[PDB]
């Protein structure tokens, strides 16, 4: 925290806890849905179903690959992008639009396609 | 006193020749608590 | 591994689930023992830790409990919010 | 079984009912037992020849040591030194049962052996030809033809499972070789069902081949019963159809029933009796606490009200209709007292 | 480990496996006597129905919703909780009473200003008049229900022996009774307060109806929700089976590369 | 036809006669009656279906003759005999309950449980 | 059975008991020779071994050998090498079961398991 | 992919259809392809060969065969040497392909002359030298530059996962060497997929460039949409969206 700043610890330990948590409740998911979770667990699931999501991006030396243009996001936008998707400010549009796409701004024009 | 309630306390007499029977008994005994609430706000959960 | 917990008088297992818990110290309370045990401490911090081992085991009981799911009678919804503290 | 659930228990006890038949003039009546004590410390060979002198067993009875102090070549020929024993009795075309008593201590010792004459080593380090040295051994086991003499050598091997792994290399290989297994399971044991047999893991593949016809008659329910008992077991965990209920009353009582103190043997013309009642499920309204009670209880009625019932079935070997009414009208009698 | 971990996570998953199979029994068991109780319970009501059928009807709101304390009931508890909410938007002041702790929970949650009375120890029990009589009796002093102009209860209706639809219905106020095309086919008396009495007689005979109708598609829900548990349990089952054999062929290996290293020297 | 029902249990759910006790008296169906509503009051009902005549001890409810004369009794748990012997014990318990006793119309409805067991 | 197809120009069908005993036999052979042995501690000359069992059986002009081969699976793991190297082998699998004796078949072929190669 | 999934068919398929480009013209459009039979019956190589003289494909198409019966040094020498039977038609400048069916047998046959060379057992008892074995063998066949006559000799090796074990040591060593895979998922296959390819776990990591323009322009990011199918069916076993329900319904089909 002393090398990336506390702001950065902060949300980067945030982004460690949530993920931890799905992938303790992953067992729990699969024998019984995600209704039969605890409600406040629920919340924590499905911020970090999006979360796990809004990891990928796509690469740009893969574009060929792929077929995506890549996205090159800047160290101060990354820490921006997930620090507001914690306190859950983008949460509201669809799982698909956090899939293999860039920025935080990217998500919300994803929504805008998606919602057409 | 409303009258529904009015009918099921004479109701609830009337479970007393004899013929007893387990659904009965059960119809007149419950364990029941009604939670009243307000606002979020909670007053507590008497017994019904 | 094995050679060592035998020579060793003691063992203070790190787990790295915990880790991402996001305890640090990651200790694992429950695999971690000291068989040099209690009378190495200080005497004060002694009497205050008294029960915090029974506490512990009891929050890790009672955790396994709670995610089989089901209602919990209160005084093991006590046991749970203590030991989440 | 799992390793010393008084496994040398079970075995011993068919040592001791040999006695009933073998004190018995009839020389096709009469098994010469041979225990086979392998690896077994002294004081635990000292213990089974006091047994088998208090129940005067030593008359049909030779018991081929190698103990746990003596030396590992003793130890990998024990067995087959047995069998040559063996061999005598069943060349004479005499009978016998040879009890080879624990295989998993011949393979350690055979294990010690190649390894240290530094032959290749194999599977869980056991020798490579291991499954060849537990066929040997036990395909000596042999029911004769007429013409080289009507003659047997039985044998019932005891393997220790080395805490309930039954896919272990020595284990999967005398299972495949032997036809038959009775699994002894743990949890029953500890749990106070004693013998400790496990039904389901039990399977002969020889089976009702042999077996005593009267006693076939009133057990083919039994094994029915009992089956249905296991799967209707676990819905004990509330709200119970009546049908559920009815399997419950039956089959805890057969459980009870099927437990017996060990060292205590019994004979043909009384297990006949007592399997007919829980069949017929005169022991439903027994209670449990009373099912033991029951059992010496009808014993005794049987031998007192009719002891010509139970000469019939010890001679006639079957049980005819008229054995069966008679006995179910003696049971009712029974029930009532 | 991998063996033993394998093996202790596998054994976890057939103790759940175990449970869940025990569960979805014991729900079909306790299933049929709820269904039976909700044939008669229904009988009872098409009578009450009979006269607000030929009467005909011609009624802020009341929110009463029904479920049990009982959770795992599948998905009951969630989806009477969406069409609530989905009704919360048209009346939006309108006070929930909320009978059982699982319908308590979802809705307290989305606006915890509507609960004004909920009440517990449903769910154990299976609905009895004695229950309806006493709600009854607290909704129309405490939430004084003739004041709300609509009054409108919710329950499941177990559409099928497999499925449930969360289905509502609303209940006829005081002045409905009175305002109602016919009613003069019927011979009113002056001299009784039938509809002040008819209100509160089919506030009751209405609610016992709709625990009755909900209690059986809870319990339905719960045989059909341990039932599918089974199934994903056995899935789990089959997945750690493989990885358990799996590893059970590499550590044979594993251990036999040892050997002849040792040998070979 | 007659619906006479409970809600746990259902009886009969026009026949031939059913006599009610009502807060308008006493009321008296016989085949088809014209179509009322009428709260039926804590009872001692009698219903004939044909000469045959079945005797039922009743805990009020409601009665509504349909106009398609269809008889709709509706009550809550009610058999005559049944209520009987132990309900004269009860009844001497329940003046107690009347001294000391919502506790009111409790024993207001002691008293009148006691009048109902009298008229058996 | 070669004599029979090759220098009696038969068709004819040869049984084989298990070949999990086949495998056992070469494990043992190799291993007595003192060849390192291989995977799940068996034969290092496994492939070839089997190669050679597995090719004299075969469709010749002259005539042709089938055979009917019983696999006792060991442990039950379908994923374990012995029987993975048989099932390479294998053409078509008749799967007889006790379920289907029980549903007093007689074949006691399972029908939904009974696979062939040729099926197709 | 699994274990007899018919594995050999897919590969089939595409000897049976380069028919067209191969009784063209143009020495480019014409593919000479190779079919390397390694551990696999006499009777299974005759069934081939007739399969081939069936689609009568035999005249473009060498078979090079090292079957079961043959001798186990033999078997591990069968793919070089097919390879370079493979490499003067690379450097014929021609364009080529062979198919190494299957060096999954290669790996057991090499295992067998290592173990009996008595070279210390590797991994999961496997040679140690088994990645050299593979990566020697497998960057053989290229598409050649312009300098070299821009020679073709496509590869398609061809993998027998024990139990769909994707993680198996043989397995992941070709994964590595190799590029792209074409995973032939086994619970498709019993769900009557013919072919059956999942294509999560399928993947061509240098393909795309390859494809002709149109079937770029017309194929347009269906790889995604059914990658999104698998997804949306994943999530399909609460409250599906209409937007979920259309995914699902053109999936599907």
């Amino acid at each position: 925290a002393a090398v990336v700043g506390q702001e950065h610890y902060d949300v980067a330990s945030k982004v460690q806890e949530t993920l931890q948590t799905y992938k303790s409740l992953q067992d729990i998911i699969a024998i019984l849905g995600m209704d039969e979770l605890s409600e406040q667990d629920k919340l924590t699931v499905e911020r970090a179903r999006k979360i796990q999501r809004f990891l990928s991006q796509p690469f740009a030396v893969a574009e060929v690959f792929t077929g995506i243009p890549g996205k090159l996001v800047r160290l101060k936008d990354t820490v921006a992008s997930f620090k507001a998707v914690l306190e859950g400010k983008y949460d509201n549009i669809p799982e698909h639009a956090f899939y293999m796409v860039g920025g935080i701004e990217d998500v919300v024009a994803k929504a805008e396609k998606l919602a057409a | 006193i409303s009258y529904a309630a009015y009918l099921n306390v004479a109701a609830q007499a009337i479970r007393s020749t004899e013929l007893q029977t387990a659904s009965v008994l059960n119809r007149s005994q419950t364990d029941a608590f009604y939670t009243q609430y307000k606002n979020a706000s909670e007053p507590t959960p008497i017994t019904k | 591994p094995t050679n060592v917990i035998s020579i060793t008088d003691g063992q203070i297992f790190l787990e790295a689930e915990l880790f991402y818990k996001g305890i640090r110290p990651a200790i694992n309370v429950g695999l971690s023992v000291s068989r040099v045990g209690s009378a190495a401490q200080v005497k004060a911090l002694k009497q205050v830790a008294g029960s915090l081992k029974l506490f512990l085991a009891q929050y890790r009981e009672v955790a396994a409990f709670a995610q089989f799911g089901s209602d919990l009678d209160a005084s093991t919804k006590q046991t749970l919010v203590r030991g989440e503290r | 079984g799992d390793r010393q659930t008084g496994k040398t228990a079970v075995a011993l006890d068919t040592i001791l009912n040999q006695k009933r038949w073998n004190n018995g003039s009839d020389e096709s009546k009469k098994l010469y037992c041979v225990y086979v004590a392998v690896g077994q410390k002294r004081s635990t060979v000292a213990q089974l020849v006091q047994t088998l002198e208090q129940h005067d067993a030593m008359k049909y009875s030779i018991i081929v040591a190698a103990t746990a102090s003596e030396a590992a070549p003793l130890q990998y020929l024990a067995p087959f030194t047995a069998a040559s024993i063996g061999e005598w009795f069943r060349d004479n075309g005499k009978h016998a049962l040879i009890v080879y008593d624990d295989l998993s201590k011949q393979a350690v010792a055979y294990r010690q052996l190649s390894l240290l004459l530094r032959r290749p080593p194999g599977r869980e380090a056991y020798p490579g030809d291991v499954f060849y040295l537990h066929s040997r051994l036990l395909e000596r086991a042999a029911k004769l033809s007429e013409k080289e003499g009507s003659g047997s050598l039985t044998a019932l091997p005891v393997i220790e499972t080395q805490g309930g792994d039954v896919s272990a290399y020595i284990p999967t290989n005398v299972i495949s070789i032997t036809d038959g297994q009775i699994f002894l399971e743990a949890e029953l044991f500890y749990k106070g069902i004693r013998p400790a047999i496990n039904v389901g893991l039990s399977v002969s593949r020889v089976g009702s081949a042999a077996q005593v016809k009267a006693l076939k008659q009133v057990a083919g329910s039994l094994k029915l019963f009992l089956a249905q008992y296991r799967e209707v077991a676990a819905f004990a965990q509330s709200d119970l159809d009546a049908s559920t209920k009815q399997t419950l009353v039956r089959g805890e009582r057969l459980t009870q029933l099927l437990k017996q103190n060990q060292y205590s043997p019994l004979a043909t013309e009384e297990q006949v009796p007592l399997i007919y009642a829980g069949v017929n499920g005169h022991l439903d309204g027994i209670e449990l606490s009373r099912i033991g009670e029951f059992e010496s209880s009808f014993l005794s009625y049987l031998k007192s009200n009719h002891n010509e019932l139970l000469t019939e079935i010890r001679e006639k070997g079957e049980l005819s209709k008229e054995l069966l009414a008679s006995l179910k009208s003696a049971t009712e009698s029974f029930v009532a007292t | 480990a991998t063996l033993k971990e394998v093996e202790m996570r596998l054994k976890s998953i057939k103790n759940i496996e175990k449970i869940t199979k025990t569960m979805k029994i014991v729900a079909s068991t306790r299933l049929s006597k709820a269904e039976k109780a909700k044939i008669s319970a229904k009988k009872m009501d098409e009578a009450e129905q009979l006269f607000y059928k030929n009467a005909e009807t011609k009624n802020k709101e009341l929110i009463v919703a029904i479920t049990s304390d009982k959770g795992l009931c599948g998905s009951i508890h969630s989806q009477l909780a969406k069409a609530v909410r989905r009704h919360l938007n048209d009346q939006p002041n309108a006070d929930i009473v909320t009978i059982g702790d699982k319908i308590k929970m979802q809705l307290l949650r989305t606006h915890p200003n509507n609960i004004k009375l909920s009440i517990n120890g449903i769910g154990k029990d299976a609905p009895t008049f004695q229950e309806s009589a006493l709600i009854a009796d607290k909704l129309l002093s405490v939430m004084k229900a003739g004041t709300y102009p609509k009054i409108s209860i919710f329950y499941n209706d177990p559409v099928s022996s497999l499925s449930f639809e969360p289905s509502e219905k609303p209940i006829f106020n005081a002045k409905t009774i009175e305002q109602s095309p016919s009613f003069g086919k019927f011979e009113i008396d002056t001299d009784a307060n039938v509809p002040r009495d008819l209100f509160e007689y089919t506030l009751a005979n209405q609610m016992l109806t709709a625990m009755a109708q909900g209690y059986a598609a809870e319990i339905s829900a719960r045989r059909n929700a341990m039932d599918n548990a089974s199934k994903n349990a056995g899935d789990m089952i089959n997945r750690y089976s493989i990885l358990y054999n799996r590893t059970r062929q590499a550590v044979i290996t594993n251990e036999l590369v040892d050997i002849i290293t040792g040998a070979s020297s | 036809k007659l619906q006479f029902a409970l809600p746990h249990e259902t009886l009969y759910s026009e026949v031939t006669q059913v006599n009610l006790p009502a807060k308008s008296g006493r009321i008296g169906v016989l085949a088809n009656h014209v179509p009322t509503v009428e709260q039926l009051l804590p009872g001692v009902v009698e219903v004939m279906e044909g000469s045959n005549s079945k005797k039922f001890f009743i805990s009020g409810g409601f009665a509504t003759v349909q106009p398609d004369s269809q008889l709709c009794v509706t009550a809550i748990e009610a058999p005559l005999e049944s209520f009987s012997e132990n309900i004269k014990n009860l009844l001497a318990e329940a003046k107690k309950n009347v001294s000391s006793s919502r506790e009111a119309a409790e024993a207001a409805i002691q008293v009148e449980v006691l009048e109902n067991l009298q008229s058996v | 059975a070669e004599y029979f197809r090759d220098e009696e120009g038969q068709d004819v069908l040869l049984f084989i008991d298990n070949i999990f005993r086949f495998t056992q036999a070469g494990s043992e052979v190799s291993a007595l020779l003192g060849r390192i042995p291989s995977a799940v501690g068996y034969q290092p000359t496994l492939a070839t071994d089997m190669g050679l069992l597995q090719e004299r059986i075969t469709t010749t002009k002259k005539g042709s050998v089938t055979s009917v081969q019983a696999v006792y699976v060991p442990a039950d793991d379908l994923t374990d090498p012995a029987p993975a190297t048989t099932f390479a082998h294998l053409d078509a699998t008749t799967v007889l079961s006790r379920g289907i004796s029980e549903l007093g078949i007689y074949p006691a072929v399972d029908p939904l398991d009974s696979k062939s190669r040729l099926l197709d």
